[PDB]
Order: structure tokens, then C-alpha cells, then sequence
């Protein structure tokens, strides 16, 4: 029944101080155990950062010790990481985790991009089912999510209703330095017109939420 | 520091067959001869790591009993008796004995399965995207195996190069196939200049290359 959840800024500018917070549900930070921060360089392995005990004591990975502090707010059942003077090497997914002799419960992770650039919401274009997708049994349709920064973007279909057959691709970098991805779904050709398909895109750093409906 | 070394780095496994992952620490990670702090985690794409095994041999509650861990000293091992489709992911070992606590570099579990030809679709750019000045044409390759595919773009029978980028999904947790998108990006300017837009897929599952196209 334990839940951990990381919250923080998805974007931080170089040399600034990165600040993350973990909120624990269903167990008290004060009772027992050591509460940890771990990060994961994109497309790479995991690095242990440090912990704060139930007692408030702390220990850190020497590779980052001189730039970090961990601390807690017992009255909110939160504990936090602060990483000072960040660079691009500190771009990673950051994980909250409990250590009971081992890491049992983890948070979902938040991605942190260290960049000088400004947040940019995405354009959303429909991927239109053309007549050859139509003539067979099944037809393909989707959403193109273009020109955004930073990661990540969140796509669903019909607000969660549609899951089967849905492929949301990994974002690719464009030569414009901006991200772009596609999300596509396979559906029975007969249901077109009968059934409406909307892709629900959410890009939090630009506070963008689009709901484009795809028809031909 | 203590260096955890895993082997192999990528591990192909026929579905339903066994698999074993070796993790070797550069020093002893036994605490006092009383206990050894070694864990095994599984990480599925886009998810936080999941605990599988703690203290070398103990299976975490909830973990399917086809997972087991063993070893002692500097040489440990994780085993899957019968691999199932959802087992696909990356697996890390972790030493909690000597600070700074460290992870392995990960072993990627790839599921081998029978060759599967892709279902190909082509998408012409939305009217909307066109007004805004650019043209993105999308070719979808859906549910295929193996990963290696060759997508060639041909505009009015002329072969493109340097103006398209691919994106590939991870192995599907159910059917172990891949999906791929190739996006051709052109200025609205360079787009009107041509009529025939072709996508030519070459894959093991196809006897002859498949081409999906359109005009405008």
C-alpha cells in the first residue's frame, strides 16, 4: 500500500539548482527505513545518489556528494533532492525509492532536462486513413505530434478507452533541435464513422493539452 | 568503488526456453558472512525498475516463481526457467553492501520468435500541417519480426536520402513484434514539386519488397 511519487521541474537551465521532491503515501518516513534517490542517464544505466534515514541522517555517492543535499519535511511526509550547478550530464530520469534492506517500492520517475532553451508546446496533426487501408479488413490511423521541447509527451486514445493496437513511438530529434513523435492505432475498417477516434496529447512543460479527432 | 559486471549485455532467448544472466562484482560483497546484499531488478520500457530477487536468492513477493537467483562470493546469477513474452526488458544487479552502492550495466533480454511480415501503411500530410508550411509523410510498418527492416522513399521514382528518420518501438509484451515509422519531411515548397510519393519496404517476411504510395 506504499506509494512514492516524484515531483519537480522537467526543465532546468544549466548552472541552476535542481530540486526534486518525493511524496510518500501509506507509510511514514519517520517509522523506519532509508529513503533514496536514484537517477538514470537516458539510454543508460542507474546511479545511486543518496539516502535519508528515518532518523534524518544522510549518506551520498561521492561522485555527487559535493553538489547534493537530501532533506525531509516530516510534516508532509516528503523528502527532497537538491543538485546544485547542474549541467547536461545531469539530464536523467530521477527515481524515488524505499530501502528496507533492498529497494522494494519505487516511484514512477520524472525526467529532467537541463537546457538553456525555452519550453515549446507541440503541433498535433491527424494521420489520415487512406483508401487502401480501407479496402482491406483493417485500417490504420493516428496522430503526429510535432515540434516540442522538452520531453515527455503523453498520448492516449479516447481518454484511455482504446489501448489495444496502439503504438506510440519513441520521440525522435529533429534537425531543428525539437522533438517529434507519432502515435498510431489499428482499428477494424467497418467502424469508421460509427466510432470516433480522438488522440489525447498532453505536454506538461508547456501546459498544452490537445484532443484531435481523426477522420478521413 | 565496487564494480558490478553483467554478462551477456544482450541476451536472445527463444520464448519458452531458459535464460541466465551473470553478474560479477569486483570485490566481495558479503557483509559479514552473515548476509549478502545483492538484488535483481527488471525494467520494462518506460517503467521504473521492479524488484525480482533480494539477498541473492530470495524471491520478492509477487514475482513469478519462474525467476530465481543464486550465486555467492563474487559470482551471482539470475535464472528464468521458462521465458514468457512479458519478460522482455532490461535486468540489473545491485550491490547494497559497500558504499557507494552500485548497479550493473544491464542486460537486455530479446525474445526470439518466428519471422513476421509487416503491415505497411502510408500517410499523406494533413491539410493543416500544409498550411503551416511543412510536409511530413508517414510510412508505418506494423507488427513485424525481426527488427531489421529497410524503408526506402521514392518520390516520382527518385530515391530520397537524408530527409527522413525512423523510429522503432520496443518488443511488444504480448506478441514480441516490432513496429516502425519512417517520416519524410519536406517543405511545402519542395512538396508540390512532385506527385508520386512511395514507401518501399524490404523485410525478411516479404518475398518481394512491398510498396505503398500515393499522388499529390
Amino acid at each position: 500500500q506504499v506509494q512514492l511519487q516524484e515531483s519537480g521541474p522537467g526543465l532546468v537551465k544549466p548552472s541552476q539548482t535542481l530540486s526534486l521532491t518525493c511524496t510518500v503515501s501509506g507509510y511514514s518516513i519517520t517509522s523506519d527505513y532509508a529513503w533514496n534517490w536514484i537517477r538514470q542517464h537516458p539510454g543508460k544505466g542507474l546511479e545511486w545518489i543518496g539516502y535519508i534515514r528515518y532518523s534524518g541522517h544522510t549518506g551520498y555517492n561521492p561522485s555527487l556528494k559535493s553538489r547534493v543535499t537530501i532533506s525531509r519535511d516530516t510534516s508532509k511526509n516528503q523528502f527532497s533532492l537538491k543538485l546544485s550547478s547542474v549541467t547536461a550530464a545531469d539530464t536523467a530520469v530521477y527515481y524515488c525509492a524505499r530501502w528496507v534492506d533492498y529497494f522494494d517500492y519505487w516511484g514512477q520517475g520524472t525526467l529532467v532536462t537541463v537546457s538553456s532553451a525555452s519550453t515549446k508546446g507541440p503541433s498535433v496533426f491527424p494521420l489520415a486513413p487512406s483508401s487502401k487501408s480501407t479496402s482491406g479488413g483493417t485500417a490504420a490511423l493516428g496522430c503526429l505530434v510535432k515540434d516540442y521541447f522538452p520531453e515527455p509527451v503523453t498520448v492516449s486514445w479516447n481518454s484511455g478507452a482504446l489501448t489495444s493496437g496502439v503504438h506510440t513511438f519513441p520521440a525522435v530529434l529533429q534537425s531543428s533541435g525539437l522533438y517529434s513523435l507519432s502515435s498510431v492505432v489499428t482499428v477494424p475498417s467497418s467502424s469508421l464513422g460509427t466510432q470516433t477516434y480522438i488522440c489525447n496529447v498532453n505536454h506538461k512543460p508547456s501546459n498544452t493539452k490537445v484532443d484531435k479527432k481523426v477522420e478521413p | 568503488d565496487v564494480v558490478m559486471t553483467q554478462s551477456p549485455l544482450s541476451l536472445p532467448v527463444t520464448l519458452g526456453q531458459p535464460a541466465s544472466i551473470s553478474c560479477r562484482s569486483s570485490q566481495s560483497i558479503v557483509y559479514n558472512n552473515r548476509y549478502t546484499y545483492l538484488e535483481w531488478f527488471q525494467q520494462r520500457p518506460g517503467q521504473s525498475p521492479r524488484l525480482l530477487i533480494y539477498g541473492v536468492s530470495n524471491r520478492f513477493s509477487g514475482v513469478p516463481d519462474r525467476f530465481s537467483g543464486s550465486g555467492s562470493g563474487t559470482d551471482f546469477t539470475l535464472k528464468i526457467s521458462r521465458v514468457e513474452a512479458e519478460d522482455v526488458g532490461v535486468y540489473y544487479c545491485y550491490q547494497g553492501t559497500h558504499a557507494p552502492y552500485t548497479f550493473g550495466q544491464g542486460t537486455k533480454l530479446e525474445i526470439k520468435r518466428t519471422v513476421a511480415a509487416p503491415s505497411v501503411f502510408i500517410f499523406p500530410p494533413s491539410d493543416e500541417q500544409l498550411k503551416s508550411g511543412t510536409a511530413s509523410v508517414v510510412c508505418l510498418l506494423n507488427n513485424f519480426y525481426p527488427r531489421e527492416a529497410k524503408v526506402q522513399w521514392k518520390v516520382d521514382n527518385a530515391l530520397q536520402s537524408g530527409n527522413s528518420q525512423e523510429s522503432v518501438t520496443e518488443q511488444d509484451s504480448k506478441d514480441s513484434t516490432y513496429s516502425l515509422s519512417s517520416t519524410l519531411t519536406l517543405s511545402k515548397a519542395d512538396y508540390e514539386k512532385h506527385k508520386v510519393y512511395a514507401c518501399e519496404v524490404t523485410h525478411q517476411g516479404l518475398s518481394s519488397p512491398v510498396t505503398k504510395s500515393f499522388n499529390r
